[PDB]
RNA sequence: CUAAGAAAUUCACGGCGGGCUUGAUGUCCGCGUCUACCUGAUUCACUGCCGUAUAGGCAG
């Protein structure tokens, strides 16, 4: 919604065990909302005494692994469970299946605010480290790399350059930094080209429909697999209302009595995992949130990427 | 009135990481960062059944028919390489300040109330006991668990991460160092001063705890076990499974975590088990049994509504259990 | 203010019995690899002498 005076690359975090249930129908890699959220708490706890503003993040997953397991004989997959402590009775309780798992990941958050002049920008980057370095992600603790061979340090670039040839120089060196990694971007546009193509092909059919099948390998008679331009994950987009808007105390077992509280429901939409070096400029990865609270639609996405 | 929070949450504090497994030779200990890391591998067993019969399969031809059959099973096995003795085990530990303070309530004067309890709490004595216990459990290898039990020798080097290098460094010896008695050491008083202010800061402290137990030439390690439900699958499965990181045995995080919460030696039951894992109504796993319960009012809740909303303040080891609840966190309050 | 907040999978195990893989076989005709270059830039920081000297000078 706004462009970023400078992009504060968080360096390489080693999250311990993230939630990999991601949405009610995907798994895997957890959700950009999670992502945006952390940024939110970053700017709410440390980025507002450094008076500047924490939006926009660039998700690159420099390596994932998920506590699953293949059953012998099935072809689909199993989460890992923890055994959790007995009940008052000493009996063993029921089992809530949660997916947890291991990431490496570096963010790009895009900073716009008086703090940058105000402060040095290694000062800033650090400090934002320091902050984050007591932080979750994605429901998992943050590994803040010690007794290694070396610790990644933190980088913030300003945007605005002295010229065309150093600005792009200093894009391509920042995409250099997060290179053993993909950028994860949204794809609602194609999505939703791919849902009209679809209804040309067959009509009466919906956007759930196009979704799966720009995810799921077809196969064609002659046999050949139809071919998909990117990686094409599904992930989910946001969150739509289900209920009127209730006020702060009306909801019982709320959170808390000073905010609003509507029910939802997920929206999943279209998700694209590409090179960095794919991107005309790294803003364009940032994920922001576009909430619209009158007709629902909490949603976040990573809009002027194309 | 000061009804209770509907919702309460409290954040893990003093989580730490998971514990990678990697072996080597005794008296090579300071040279151990480019140590091979221990390797989960597999093999077949043959067994014979040697469970309780239901007095129906009792009949001796009918047991003869059954150990006629072979029981195969394919596990998952750890082991020390054949000629490295020392069992190396490393992991992170982040002790993390706003101790007291919930992650999610719903009550304005509850949350007052207990901040007040808490700051009651802290300038009284402070965590100065659950700093000391914990501190203890870094100590001695509590954390290996199944690995501490027969090894010749066990040493702890826990190292003080203030920046990107040692600020200050610990050195144990943990079969020295007690699993059930919290004596006072100066080292050790120095540690749980270092965790008690990491408690009650407002960032974090980072420690990494490297144990070496002398297991023995090419023994036999014990990462931590995966949970996985077979689900009534036809397929014959593996019967053990160990948890892995990166082609590496490991110890889960949660598994390190209930080692360093056992500190718990005020339950009404006598100790001898000793201390056990700070848990709501007093669970042991590997006893079956709940301590704590209920009827009597030393569990958790009854003890932080009495000191909370009554003003009933339990015994100061009581407050200790329930300072270490809050240290644990969990998911808390009524519909 | 992160489908937020919380969690011990674990104890025990004999996989082995035995075995002939052998029979036969044409790889092969033909072929233009050329042209043109500064290794050397202070590239030998070397040998001896006065002085206890590693402190510091001197000789061709």
């Amino acid at each position: 919604v706004t462009d970023p005076e400078a992009l504060l690359l968080l360096p390489r975090l080693s999250i311990q065990n993230a939630n990999a249930i991601s949405s009610p129908l995907t798994w895997g890699f957890p959700s950009p909302g999670a992502f945006t959220g952390f940024v939110h708490a970053l700017q709410r706890r440390v980025g507002i005494s450094l008076d500047i503003e924490l939006d926009g993040v660039g998700i690159v997953c420099h390596r994932f692994e998920a506590q699953i397991s293949q059953p012998a004989g099935k072809r689909t997959k199993v989460f890992n469970l923890t055994r959790n402590p007995l009940n008052r009775d000493g009996s063993t309780a029921a089992i809530v299946e949660e997916g947890r798992a291991h990431l490496e990941v570096s963010l790009l958050l895009g900073v716009h605010g008086d703090g940058l002049d105000d402060h040095p920008a290694q000062e800033i980057a650090r400090q934002v480290q320091e902050q984050a370095g007591a932080m979750r992600l994605a429901g998992g603790s943050i590994l803040p790399w010690c007794n290694e061979r070396f610790p990644a340090p933190n980088a913030e670039l300003l945007m605005l350059g002295g010229s065309d040839e150093q600005r792009r120089k200093n894009q391509r060196r920042l995409t250099r930094r997060l290179l053993p990694g993909f950028a994860l971007v949204s794809r609602e546009a194609l999505l939703q080209q791919h849902l009209e193509t679809l209804r040309t092909t067959l009509p009466e059919a919906t956007t759930l429909d196009a979704l799966l099948d720009l995810c799921r390998i077809n196969f064609e008679p002659p046999w050949q697999v139809r071919d998909k331009p990117g990686w094409l994950v599904p992930i989910p987009a946001g969150y739509n209302a289900l209920s009127p808007l209730y006020l702060p105390g009306e909801v019982r077992n709320a959170r808390d009595r000073e905010t609003p509280l509507r029910f939802v429901e997920n929206l999943f939409g279209l998700g694209e995992w590409l090179s960095p070096h794919r991107v005309a400029a790294l803003s364009d990865l940032l994920w922001y949130h576009h909430a619209e609270p009158d007709k629902g639609l909490y949603r976040w996405s990573t809009p002027r990427f194309v | 009135i000061l009804s209770t929070a509907s919702v309460l949450a409290f954040e893990r504090k003093l989580d730490p990481s998971d514990a990678l497994m990697s072996a080597g030779a005794w008296a090579q200990r300071d040279a151990s960062q480019e140590w091979p890391a221990v390797t989960v591998r597999e093999k077949s067993v043959r067994g014979t059944i040697s469970n309780r019969l239901k007095t129906k399969d009792r009949d001796p031809a009918k047991l003869d028919a059954s150990i006629q059959s072979p029981n195969l099973q394919t596990v998952d096995v750890a082991n020390l390489p054949s000629d490295a003795d020392t069992l190396k085990v490393r992991f992170t530990l982040r002790v993390l300040g706003g101790a007291g303070t919930p992650s999610a309530c719903n009550d304005a004067a509850y949350r007052d109330k207990l901040l007040q309890t808490v700051a009651t709490y802290v300038n009284d004595q402070g965590f100065a006991e659950l700093a000391r216990r914990y501190a203890h459990n870094l100590a001695n290898a509590r954390f290996l668990w199944r690995n501490r039990v027969g090894a010749e020798a066990v040493e702890v080097r826990i190292n003080h991460i203030r920046q990107g290098e040692v600020a200050r460094a610990w050195r144990f010896d943990a079969l020295a160092i007690g699993l059930r008695d919290f004596k006072a050491d100066a080292e050790l008083d120095a540690l749980a001063e270092l965790i008690a202010s990491g408690l009650s800061g407002s960032g974090h402290v980072l420690l990494e705890v490297v144990a070496f137990a002398r297991i023995g030439d090419g023994q036999e390690v014990f990462p931590s076990q995966e949970l996985i439900l077979d689900k009534g699958d036809k397929k014959g499965q593996k019967s053990k499974t160990l948890y892995s990181v990166r082609d590496a045995a490991a110890i889960h995080s949660q598994k390190i975590g209930n080692a360093l919460r056992t500190i718990d030696t005020w339950y009404p039951d006598e100790d001898g088990l000793g201390p056990i894992a700070v848990e709501p109504y007093g669970s042991v796993t590997s006893q079956g049994k709940a301590y704590r319960q209920p009827k009597q009012k030393l569990d958790f809740y009854t003890l932080l509504d009495n000191w909370v909303l009554r003003d009933e303040a339990p015994a100061v080891e009581q407050q200790h259990y329930v300072i270490a609840n809050l240290i644990r966190g969990g998911v808390f309050g009524e519909a």
